[PDB]
């Protein structure tokens, strides 16, 4: 009557063995919906900040990829104004062998290594390419403004 | 009975709004392109032909609150309109008077609401109402 074993397993293993720097807790009404907090990675302009991310396991999971979005404003060439990302492994490169966990530490890696070179980077990319020092300071400024409480 | 959470539903509606539907006589999009909460939307309805709404573009504000889509959105016309179920002084759409809202189901969407309002503009009791001057908007 319930969830697939895989989902029961992935959930339970998340609460038993969290990714370092990532808190992930299921929603109080929807067992396929998770409220995630990612710590800004060490040595990034996001360091010291905490960033909300939401994750949803659609009906066809794991055939279908999980859906994710940031819900804390962040200055990054691969996260847009509404928190959306275009992560290869969430589309073209998704497969059932990958797990939720792969997705989360991969998002942390994206924060650690912004890619303004990506075809689908947002409009922040130009500043990141041409004045990287200023772009990184702005990322730190937005961390101070939006990610410290 | 897998429910798609509010925020992911609204992301779907954002994509659909950008793609557009049907003949383009209704459209919707986010009011503030930095609103991560996806709460405030702009709706558009082209008044249907052979009614007193014809050849007018109606702008609306649609608010998807914390319980959407389990609960209906709140809707108000910005463009002035004389239409049953719409408060003619404020533009507020009375949920009890518009069937899609009064009988809301979680399968409905912003698109459905706007399509319903456009259908109701063709109703016998609305299509002949004399309208306010074109282009006028309510205050607030
Ligand atoms: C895909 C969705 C948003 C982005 N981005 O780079 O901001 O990519």
């Amino acid at each position: 009557a319930g969830l697939p074993r895989r989902i029961i397993k992935e959930t339970q293993r998340l609460l038993a063995e969290p990714v370092p720097g990532i808190k992930a807790e299921p929603d109080e009404s929807n067992a396929r919906y998770f409220h995630v907090v990612i710590a800004g990675p060490q040595d990034s302009p996001f360091e010291g900040g905490t960033f909300k991310l939401e994750l949803f396991l659609p009906e066809e999971y794991p055939m279908a990829a999980p859906k994710v979005r940031f819900m804390t404003k962040i200055y990054h060439p691969n996260v847009d104004k509404l928190g959306r990302i275009c992560l290869d492994i969430l589309k073209d490169k998704w497969s059932p062998a990958l797990q939720i966990r792969t997705v989360l530490l991969s998002i942390q890696a994206l924060l650690s290594a912004p890619n303004p070179d990506d075809p689908l980077a947002n409009d922040v990319a130009e500043q990141w390419k041409t004045n990287e020092a200023q772009a990184i300071e702005t990322a730190r400024a937005w961390t101070r403004l939006y990610a410290m409480n | 009975g897998v429910k798609v959470p509010r925020n992911f539903r609204l992301l779907e509606e954002l994509e659909e709004g950008q793609k557009g539907v049907g003949d383009g006589t209704v459209s919707w999009g986010l009011e503030d392109d930095e609103d991560m909460t996806l709460t405030r939307w702009t709706g558009m309805i082209i008044g249907p032909p052979r009614t007193n709404y014809e050849n007018r573009i109606y702008s609306l504000k649609v608010e998807c609150g914390p319980k959407y889509p389990e609960a209906p959105p709140s809707v108000r016309f910005v463009t002035k309109i004389n239409m049953n179920g719409i408060n003619n002084s404020s533009g507020m759409v009375d949920a009890r008077s518009i069937p899609v809202l009064a009988k809301w189901q979680n399968s409905y969407s912003i698109k459905v609401v706007l399509q319903e309002l456009r259908r109701l503009m063709m109703s016998k009791e609305n299509m002949k109402l004399p309208q306010p001057p074109e282009g006028q908007t309510y205050n607030n």
